[PDB]
């Protein structure tokens, strides 16, 4: 699906943008966050560790729609109980 | 060909021809009360449920012999006694008619400590320590195996155990009852091994036999007892006013036990009715038939329930064309008032025999002691069957269907010690399912000579309609375990119970992350469990009922789940619950969080290598029970 | 529609054209010697293995990750050296080039007392006691792990293994050997559960880890070391002259084992060829991969066998039309030179997908290590499969066929701990089989760096030949179990075994006499299962193959057999070898017999106590088979 590029050319120009000042780490991930108007943005320490996180997010939410960015992961859902449910996996996970 | 509406109405036309009361009433003449355990009025009603099974043309009517130890009051009358510590005054409190089987025979003197129901939480918020002192407590929140266990782990000497009139309105103040302290099931003297001949009874003693000396006593002997002891008793335990906490500097109380072994034979009576289809797999549909008193509410409801089931359902197969895919077993125990010593004992001597084969049991004891609630107490495999049953089975009374709470399941209390079920669902790992029509009170009767059909009569005048209620709730429940194709057996609900457990987690998360532990492996085994059982029912609707080899493969492994939460790296002699979730032990779930709980009290308490090897433990049994699950070993997805 | 001749035929058509000693040529080269369990030229192994599964296109290829650890060497050099009790002198006997894997690192100093090979009755019949001394002991008869146990349990403070020229006749004096001393199999340090992340390791040490430092040595040193010993060797002994009994009194030996824990990656390399009838039933075909040196006839044989079958097998179902019921799996271990933990750890791993399923395991290791005679090791389940495979099978010298003694399975000798297939037949339940074509002498170089082709093939000059009469062999095996309706799994032969046990009891009449106890319950369970085994075979016979359900129900009871044998009574974690005929601890009807046999010789070794529930326990076992053997739980005719 082609739609799941341009949203990724999207967080691409939003990682530029936040390149251009002195961001933080959340600071990228609230953008990432508004971008794409995702439910759960997760800045893992290694590219491993966010495709263990988004695999087990996977596992227990399937609708959940997941963009691996960097050691980013941006969870878009379509209902709010599978908001919650991702919130609480990647919480507590 | 019959499908669910006919075996319905027919269940019901039947139902509404039938005459409980009758029976109820055949169990309690002189014939058959009292039937203690190895009586001969035991083994008369024995073999007058067996000459019915064969009069009903059962497919087998067979029984089971066994030779079990169980513990009998001796010529020497135990006592409880007051002693001055004077020296100059000791007076008689009471010679209890009463006792508590597999009490050890000892005599004991010191002070009396008041616990209010002798749980652990009871025992945590008291003044007065109770080591090197008898206890007195309160029946009806915990069996009185607990009780004794939980004095025991604090040294206490003694128990002694009454009821108040607040928990029990009882207008004999003298009444005396009965009950076990073994903290278990079966013969205590058989652990884990059927009490057969062919075993030449060696000797072992079940490690849920007490060490201290337990007896039950009147309320009156209880206030003459408090009269000599000092304290208000606190407000939220809400008993009598002459309730007092500890005894006086000047007076020691003096209990004597002697009760004594004996060896009987039991008899467990069963009878078959054969499947069409497939039948080596089957219900069982069981019932306790020894009662220490007369044992209407505690024995003759659930027997007469068992005859009547038995009846009913020969007769639909051998008139009205039911063909039952699945075969049934109706079981008559004994020895259920030692804390179902039969049932545990058959469960041990053909654990080889139920295996994957056996794949629901369903206990009738005790389900008519009211009318204003309908509890139930099952695995989570049967939610839905019970749901869907409580659905368009209505009210005796009211009239309304018993499904009145939709969020009932979260509700449900776990099986306990004392219920038949328990041995089956946590040691053969069989799904099992008890109810009961009841109140918010305990029926005052169980245990004592009051158990009588007149005050079952008198406080259910609606009993045959109760019962009869009662009876569709079973029968239901068998029809709908034996008539498809399906099994109707809910794997999906396992997937709530796991979330419970790590939202159990949640409030240690910081002591995990102490101990450098993490709990994303547990995360990962849900979502390995849950994507199994959404494929497993996609299976089942993707399939073709007609064709019996698919349906047969993916009912072998629903059939399998819930033997594969019993734990496989416990001895099943030592801890035979192995149950991980409705078990005993330190292998379960509930013991793990126990565990972890004693870390935030900072004293030495918790055990770290213990809560290492239970998490590692618990984490590959479940995720095993999803490996198992999801297929063949070689379709199993590994990160 | 191909039948067993026809199979039969192909299959050895196939074996024609098929060169072993290329692909075992290969594994000797240089990019996979050596291949220590995590090293990189095992991975480099596994990973051409895998590549080999995926292009004869089988059904299915993966492959498993286990981090296991194992014992490998220090930096600090393990020492054997002498020193004058007149404290003026001290001499370095050998700083060994192998090692003795799980030992404990430590230094003792101490008399070194030579027992001939480790064995109970060796050290029994020993004039000088080994407490507090050294223990050097000779390698051949049983694994390293069974001889420093039976130095510790004397006390004994170490353990030196050399090999001497009698029983290994080697040139080079100075040669090293390797082995382990974990007296079990799988990882030491996750004893019972698979060592799998989502434990996250918890501290756990198997029972089976010696406390004390044990160390392989050379012949030269061993000489080094008689050279300050006295006292002959028994002529029974069959050793060499140099062979000495006891340090002289001025002398003692120190040793010093400094060796280290290592956390490594092992990999689990898995092929599976699906079945067209029953796919969820297979068999497991395994060979060892890692090799403490270039383990040619240890790993590399097995391997290449493992890789030709599954590619000669691959052949026939996708060109020949070879249709097997059910599945064959091809396994290639790793870290089976530390005991098997590449298998034990999958068994444990997968337990729950293997329970019912999995109902044979081919062991493929040091299947060729000679030519005159030809060894089994199996389950009494396989002893017919073995027997018929025997008659038509033919020797690759003599051209012979293998059977040549009718008598043959009254002399198979049971699988041993350092077997592969003694995990899969103890612990797991699944009925196992390993066989070679060896000398009566131990093949020299296992576990040395001579372990190479060139002695192979020189010893053993038509390894080709040998190599394809292995192979015939185990294809005879999984067609014969996949190609039928009927698994051709004899439980009848276990009448035999049950037979043997009580005739085992005969000898102790007088004891089971003077206890009280009687054999009358054994001789009627031995009656009831023959009565199984005998219905079995005839239900067999009335049956029509063509019904796939009686069938099928008929297989699951024949898949059972093997399963309910073991224990029930015993934790699979701390007694994972629960098999009551064929595994290890007080369970095992060797254990009772040995039990018995203390209390003729009245020392105060005897435990009647436990005794007695070894009895009950055996006895009920045995008859809870013969129950789940013969049918339906209501069908059984006890009484
Ligand atoms: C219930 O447990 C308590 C606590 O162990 C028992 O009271 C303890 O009794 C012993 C001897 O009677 C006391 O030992 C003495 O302790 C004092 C403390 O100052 C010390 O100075 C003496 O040298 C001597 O060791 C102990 O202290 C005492 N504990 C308390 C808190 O008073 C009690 O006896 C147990 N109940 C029964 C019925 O046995
Ligand atoms: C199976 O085991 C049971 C229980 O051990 C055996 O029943 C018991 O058998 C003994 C010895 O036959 C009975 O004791 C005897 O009682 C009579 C009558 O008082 C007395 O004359 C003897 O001196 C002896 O004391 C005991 O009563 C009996 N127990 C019960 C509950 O019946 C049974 O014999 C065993 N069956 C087999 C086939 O071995
Ligand atoms: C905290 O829990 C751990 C785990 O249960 C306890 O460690 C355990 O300690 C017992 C007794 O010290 C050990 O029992 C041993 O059993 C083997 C069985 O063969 C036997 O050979 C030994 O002689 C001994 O009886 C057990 O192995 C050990 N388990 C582990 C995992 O270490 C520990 O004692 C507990 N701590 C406290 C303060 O209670
Ligand atoms: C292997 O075990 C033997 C026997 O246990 C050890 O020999 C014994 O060593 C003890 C030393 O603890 C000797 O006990 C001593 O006996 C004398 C005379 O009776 C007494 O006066 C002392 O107070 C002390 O109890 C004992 O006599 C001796 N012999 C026997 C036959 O017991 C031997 O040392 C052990 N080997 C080692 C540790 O390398
Ligand atoms: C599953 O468990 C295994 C076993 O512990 C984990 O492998 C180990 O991971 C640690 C990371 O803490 C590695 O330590 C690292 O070692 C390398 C060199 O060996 C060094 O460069 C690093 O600075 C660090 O010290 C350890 O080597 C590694 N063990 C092996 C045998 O590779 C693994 O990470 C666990 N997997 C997951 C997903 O948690
Ligand atoms: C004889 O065997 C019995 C049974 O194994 C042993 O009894 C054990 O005793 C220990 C403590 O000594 C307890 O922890 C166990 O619970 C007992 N086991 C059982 C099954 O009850 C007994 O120790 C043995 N006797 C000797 C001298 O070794
Ligand atoms: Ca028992
Ligand atoms: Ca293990």
């Amino acid at each position: 699906d082609e739609r799941e590029e341009e949203q990724r050319r999207r967080l691409e120009e939003v990682k530029e943008e936040a390149k251009r000042r002195e961001r933080s780490e959340q600071d990228l991930a609230v953008l990432y966050l508004e971008a794409v108007n995702a439910a759960v943005v997760f800045v893992a320490d290694s590219e491993e560790e966010a495709k263990r996180v988004a695999d087990i997010v996977k596992k227990l939410v399937p609708e959940v729609i997941i963009f691996v960015h960097d050691n980013f992961v941006v969870f878009v859902v379509d209902s709010d109980e599978a908001a919650r449910r991702v919130y609480e996996i990647v919480e507590r996970a | 060909r019959l499908y669910w509406d006919d075996l319905k109405r027919k269940l019901s036309e039947k139902l509404d021809s039938t005459d409980f009361t009758s029976t109820i009433k055949l169990l309690n003449e002189n014939s058959y009360v009292p039937r203690e355990a190895g009586s001969q009025k035991d083994e008369n009603l024995a073999l007058y449920v067996e000459n019915q099974f064969r009069e009903f043309k059962l497919s087998k009517v067979w029984r089971d012999q066994h030779f079990v130890k169980i513990q009998v009051k001796d010529s020497a009358q135990n006592s409880v006694i007051i002693v001055d510590k004077n020296g100059r005054l000791v007076y008689l409190v009471e010679n209890p008619g009463g006792y508590v089987a597999y009490s050890k025979a000892a005599t004991v003197t010191g002070k009396l400590v008041h616990a209010n129901f002798g749980t652990k939480k009871d025992f945590e918020d008291l003044y007065t320590p109770v080591n090197g002192s008898i206890v007195i407590v309160r029946a009806g929140k915990i069996t009185f195996a607990e009780k004794v266990a939980n004095a025991e782990s604090l040294n206490a000497i003694g128990v002694l155990i009454y009821m108040d009139q607040t928990k029990f309105p009882i207008v004999n103040a003298e009444l005396s009852f009965f009950g076990h302290a073994h903290l278990g099931t079966g013969d205590p003297y058989t652990p884990g091994f059927p009490s057969f001949n062919h075993t030449q009874f060696p000797p072992s003693r079940s490690s849920g036999l007490p060490n201290i000396p337990v007896q039950t006593i009147s309320r009156a002997a209880a206030e003459k007892l408090f009269g000599n002891m000092e304290g208000d008793c606190p407000s939220d335990w809400k008993t009598d006013s002459t309730c007092r906490m500890v005894t006086s500097e000047s007076k020691n109380v003096k209990l004597t036990v002697s009760n004594v072994l004996k060896e009987i034979k039991i008899l467990n009576i069963f009878g078959v009715i054969k499947g069409f289809v497939e039948p080596d797999h089957y219900v069982v549909v069981g019932a306790q038939r020894d009662a220490w008193g007369p044992g209407a509410a505690k024995s003759g409801v659930g027997t007469a329930l068992l005859l009547k089931l038995a009846q009913m359902f020969s007769d639909m197969v051998l008139k009205d064309g039911f063909q039952p895919s699945r075969s049934i077993i109706f079981a008559s125990w004994s020895a259920g008032d030692f804390g179902s010593v039969g049932a545990t004992e058959w469960l041990e001597g053909y654990l080889s025999s139920l295996h994957l084969k056996a794949f629901t049991y369903i206990n009738l004891d005790k389900a008519v002691l009211g009318t204003s609630n309908f509890k139930v107490s099952a695995s989570p495999l049967l939610y839905t069957l019970i749901e869907k049953t409580m659905q368009n089975v209505k009210h005796p009374v009211t009239g309304q269907f018993l499904y009145q709470d939709s969020n009932w399941a979260s509700k449900v209390e776990k099986l306990t010690l004392d219920n038949a079920a328990f041995p089956f669902l946590a040691y053969s790992g069989i799904p099992a399912v008890s109810f009961c029509f009841c109140e918010d009170t305990d029926y005052p009767y169980l245990g004592t000579t009051m158990d009588t059909y007149k005050e079952l009569i008198e406080r259910i005048p609606e009993l045959n309609k109760v019962a009869r209620a009662a009876a569709e709730v079973a029968g239901q429940f068998v029809i709908k375990l034996t008539h498809d194709v399906e099994l109707n057996l809910d794997y999906e609900r396992y997937n709530s119970q796991l979330l419970s457990f790590v939202r159990d987690l949640n409030q240690y998360r910081a002591d995990i992350k102490e101990m450098g532990l993490s709990l994303q492996w547990l995360y990962s085994a849900r979502g390995d469990f849950f994507r199994a059982t959404s494929r497993l029912t996609t299976d089942f609707g993707n399939a073709e009922k007609t064709d019996r080899f698919v349906m047969k493969k993916l009912n072998d492994r629903v059939m399998r789940v819930e033997y594969h939460f019993l734990s496989p790296y416990v001895s099943p002699k030592e801890s035979p619950f192995r149950h991980v979730f409705w078990g005993s032990g330190s292998h379960t779930l509930p013991a793990l969080l126990e565990n972890l709980k004693l870390r935030k009290q900072n004293n030495g308490a918790f055990n770290e290598t213990l809560f290492r090897n239970q998490l590692a433990l618990a984490t590959w049994t479940i995720q095993g029970a999803a490996n198992a699950l999801s297929g063949d070993v070689w379709d199993i997805d590994n990160e």
